């Protein structure tokens, strides 16, 4: 399961953290709600409120984010969207 | 600043048949 | 296509508006990104920034919202999540 | 105030077979 | 006479979340 | 936009004048510095030097005033402090 | 937290004292009213009556001061206005 | 002498979005 980054507006590092915190979440948790919950909680930890996470295969979105704090990427089959709107 | 973004997903097209 | 409301924390009226603005979006637009885009733009219009919309069939989520400004519902087959985190 | 919420979707279970 | 006074402001607490 | 009077030491009338001169200032002027400038200039007019005005949402203060010539009040969202220290 | 001096009319030294007495106040005290109270009390001590202090982020002002005895500066995020009108 | 002065504050503009 390699990551594709589809759209980012994110600190290159932060981008990695995210990609990391996702691979982990996907070990821990099988249900999407959990996975997204893991990664949200993480980032509110590492970086401040207020992050929102979406995970699935089948969805689109229209959303507003703080500059530099948005990322959207596959982890093989599964799509992860993560942003702060604080 | 803030920016607004779309994200649709490419639900991996059904294998030819 | 009748609506099921799964979770709300929303002005009963607002709840309706949402449900309405969704049935419309689903006439207009076929791609999920558009649909969600329609409804987001709407609510930022009617009620202020800053709303985020997700639409699909297959996804879960972990997200933080302003009190009274969250809703999550099916429109038959298709799932709509809408909240302000302003 | 603010509140934090999960939303998973019940991807309509595959028709028996 | 003269008197000395404080004035702080109750920056309307963030709406629950 | 109704006024709350938080702390006064002021001629009841004067208290009104102030409250009035504030509602006006808030029509005229959008920037806080102006607003406060309006009301200061006013009171130095109506009643003598030397009045100082502060306006904002987010501030506190420690200040010394002539007896009977201090007032501090909201005009809905926005806080007005006015005193003479002559 | 470095100081920006925005407007002064003050003894260069005095300017420093002020800037100092502010960094201290901001260690001691968290509420703005206290902070301003600290620095006012200070200057009435060091230099005579009658000083008034304002602290916050969000405010403007129109105020009359003794020649040489006015200063207005940030301490990083937070704005300090200090003058004698004696 | 005495002088009269304004002081407004530059409430750090909201980060682009």
């Amino acid at each position: 399961r390699k990551a594709v980054i589809k759209n980012a507006d994110m600190s290159e590092e932060m981008q990695q953290d995210a990609v990391d915190c996702a691979t982990q979440a996907l070990e821990k948790y099988n249900i999407e709600k959990d996975i997204a919950a893991y990664i949200k909680k993480e980032f509110d930890k590492k970086y401040n409120p207020t992050w929102h996470c979406i995970v699935g295969r089948n969805f689109g979105s229209y959303v507003t984010h703080e500059t530099r704090h948005f990322i959207y990427f596959y982890l093989g089959q599964v799509a992860i969207l993560l942003f702060k709107s604080g | 600043l803030v920016y607004t973004k779309q994200t649709q997903t490419t639900p991996p097209k059904e294998t030819l048949v």
